[PDB]
C-alpha cells in the first residue's frame, strides 16, 4: 500500500502553491528533507539535482536580500549550515562524484563568501563579485593556502566519476595563481603552464592568450623532455597565430626573432600567416626547371632561406628555389630555380614533398 | 531581462561565437571569466547524472545552473548540432517561472535570428568574417538598445 513519486511531485508543488505564511520556507525544507532522504539509495541523482535546484531556490530566497555582509553573511552562512548535502550522504562506491560535484559548487559558494564580504585576499585575479562569520581564512597568505588545498583535493577527487573531463581539464588547467599569483618563476608549477597550453589553442582561442601570458614569465627572466635553451619558441615565437593584433602590441612580433636573437636548433612550424600557392610551372635555360610560386604574406619581416620540393612516385626530386625570396607582399612571383631533374618532369612527379622554409627553426607545409 | 554574455557553438564543439555585451564602452577583461564559463558548460555537457532532456517534441528551456557570480543553462534544439547557451546575472535576477518561460522565448527569438542570418544569401560565402559582425549587428538591439524607441 504506496504511491509513487509523481504523488510526492505534486504534492510538493501543492505545498509551494500554499502561501500566506511567515516562514523562512521552512514548509517546503520538511517536504526537501523528507524527498532528499526518500531520495538517497536510488544510485540515480536526478532527485539529487532536484534538491540542488531546491537548494538553489533557497539561495534565491537568501539572495533576495543579501549584501555587504549585513546579510551577505546571513546568506553565506545559511549556505554553509545548507553543507548538509554533503554532509548528509558521503560514501564510495556511490554514484560517481556528484557529491564531488555538489562539494565543487559549495566550495565555489565558500570562496565566494570569503572573496566577498569586503575584506582582500583575491585569490582568483578575476572578482567574480560585483558592486553590492566562519572566519576560515585569517591571513592574505593564509587566503590562498587554505583554498589551494581546498582547491586541489577538490579538483582531482571529481575526476573519480566516470570519464567528463570537465573540470580539472579546466580548473586544474587554471593553476596559473597557484603559483604566480606573486612568486614569478613557476618552474615548479610548469606541469599545466607552458607544458600542455596548446588544449585552448586546439580548441577555441582567446582562452590561451591570457594562459600563453604567463607562460612567458617563467622563461622571460627564468634560467635551467624537459630540456631547451630557447625550444619554448612555438608558445614564444608560433604565438604570433593566436596573437590576433600585430601591427599593435609588436613585442609578440619583436621577440619571435629577438628570442633567436641571441640563440640555435630547429623546429617544426605550420607556416599559417604566409600562405603558399602553386601556378603554372614553365621551362626556362639550360637544365633550369623553374616552377612558379606564388606566397602571401602576413608576418613582418624577410630574407627567408627555403626551397620547395615534389616526389615522383618513386624519390623525390625536391625542385629547389632560390633561397633568398624576402617575402612581404601577396602572392608574389617566387622565383623556385630548380635543377637535378627527375626524368624531365615525368608525370608522376605529384607535388606532395613540402615546401620548407627555414629561419634557424624549419616551417614545413 | 539583459543577458551577460551569448555563446554560440556547433555540433563539432567549436564555438561560433562567444558574445559578450558591451565589453568596449564598460568594463573589460571579465570576457576572459565569459569564455570560460562557456568552455565549462561545454565539457560540462552531461556529467554526474544529471538529465536536462525528457521532451523531445520540442528542446524547450533545460536545467538552470549558477556558478559564480552568474546564472546559465543550454537549450540544445538537436536539430543541425546546434548547441547554444545563455548566461545571466545573478545580481538583477527574479527567479519567477514567467521569467523562465520568458527567457526560453528569447532563447528561441535569438534561435530564430540564428537561422535567418544562417542562410542569407544577399552575401554568398559568409561563413569565416563579417558574417560574424552582422551577427553580432543582430544581437545587439534584441536585448538593448531600446533606449530611443518611445
Amino acid at each position: 500500500p504506496f504511491e509513487s513519486s509523481s504523488k510526492s511531485d505534486e504534492s510538493l508543488g501543492s505545498i509551494i502553491i500554499e502561501g500566506t505564511l511567515d516562514k523562512f520556507q521552512l514548509h517546503k525544507y520538511f517536504f526537501i528533507r523528507r524527498l532528499r532522504l526518500l531520495k538517497l539509495e536510488d544510485q540515480t541523482l536526478t532527485a539529487f539535482v532536484g534538491a540542488f535546484q531546491l537548494i538553489k531556490n533557497f539561495i534565491e530566497s537568501i539572495s533576495i536580500e543579501y549584501r555587504k555582509s549585513v546579510r551577505l553573511l546571513e546568506f553565506k552562512h545559511y549556505f554553509i549550515t545548507s553543507m548538509l548535502s554533503y554532509f548528509e550522504f558521503e560514501n564510495v562506491s556511490n554514484p560517481l562524484l556528484c557529491e564531488i560535484k555538489a562539494e565543487l559548487l559549495m566550495l565555489k559558494r565558500d570562496n565566494w563568501v570569503q572573496g566577498v564580504m569586503a575584506t582582500s585576499g583575491y585569490r582568483l585575479m578575476d572578482k567574480n563579485y560585483p558592486n553590492s562569520k566562519e572566519t576560515f581564512v585569517d591571513e592574505t597568505v593564509f587566503q590562498e593556502n587554505f583554498l589551494t588545498l581546498t582547491k586541489e583535493i577538490l579538483s582531482l577527487f571529481n575526476k573519480c566519476e566516470g570519464k567528463r573531463q570537465r573540470i580539472v581539464d579546466i580548473l586544474s588547467i587554471e593553476i596559473g595563481l597557484l603559483y604566480y599569483q606573486g612568486k614569478k618563476y613557476e618552474e615548479a608549477v610548469s606541469l599545466f603552464l607552458s607544458c600542455y597550453e596548446y588544449y585552448t589553442q586546439t580548441n577555441w582561442n582567446s582562452i590561451g592568450l591570457k594562459i600563453l601570458q604567463v607562460f612567458i614569465d617563467s622563461l622571460s627572466h627564468c634560467p635551467k623532455g624537459e630540456s631547451v635553451s630557447a625550444s619554448a619558441v612555438l608558445t614564444n615565437a608560433f604565438l604570433n597565430i593566436l596573437k590576433l593584433c600585430k601591427d599593435n602590441d609588436s613585442k609578440e612580433i619583436w621577440w619571435k626573432k629577438f628570442m633567436d636573437l641571441q640563440m640555435k636548433v630547429h623546429l617544426a612550424r605550420a607556416n599559417v600567416s604566409a600562405i603558399e600557392v602553386n601556378l603554372k610551372s614553365y621551362g626556362f635555360p639550360e637544365d633550369i626547371s623553374t616552377k612558379t610560386m606564388r606566397l602571401s604574406l602576413k608576418n613582418m619581416g624577410g630574407d627567408v632561406i627555403v626551397f620547395g620540393a615534389s616526389d615522383f612516385l618513386l624519390k623525390k626530386g625536391e625542385n629547389k628555389l632560390i633561397l633568398e625570396c624576402r617575402d612581404i607582399m601577396y602572392g608574389e612571383f617566387s622565383l623556385l630555380s630548380f635543377e637535378i631533374i627527375v626524368e624531365g618532369i615525368t608525370f608522376v612527379k605529384e607535388f606532395p614533398e613540402n615546401q620548407d622554409e627555414f629561419i634557424v627553426v624549419p616551417e614545413i607545409y | 531581462l539583459r543577458p551577460c554574455f551569448v555563446s554560440l557553438i556547433d555540433e563539432s564543439d567549436k564555438p561560433i561565437l562567444i558574445y559578450v555585451p558591451n565589453e568596449a564602452e564598460n568594463e573589460m577583461n571579465d570576457v576572459l571569466k565569459y569564455n570560460v564559463l562557456s568552455n565549462i558548460s561545454l565539457d560540462y555537457f552531461e556529467s554526474a547524472l544529471v538529465e536536462w532532456h525528457s521532451l523531445d517534441s520540442k528542446p524547450l528551456l533545460k536545467s538552470i545552473f549558477q556558478l559564480e557570480g552568474v546564472s546559465v543553462f543550454a537549450m540544445l534544439i538537436k536539430q543541425t548540432g546546434l548547441k547554444i547557451v545563455i548566461g545571466f546575472e545573478q545580481k538583477s535576477l527574479s527567479g519567477a517561472d514567467d521569467e523562465f518561460e520568458a527567457i526560453n522565448q528569447i532563447f528561441e527569438t535569438v534561435r530564430k535570428i540564428y537561422i535567418r542570418v544562417k542562410c542569407n544569401p544577399l552575401l554568398v560565402s559568409g561563413d569565416e568574417k563579417s558574417i560574424i559582425k552582422s551577427l553580432e549587428r543582430k544581437f545587439d538591439e534584441l536585448f538593448i538598445s531600446t533606449e530611443v524607441e518611445l
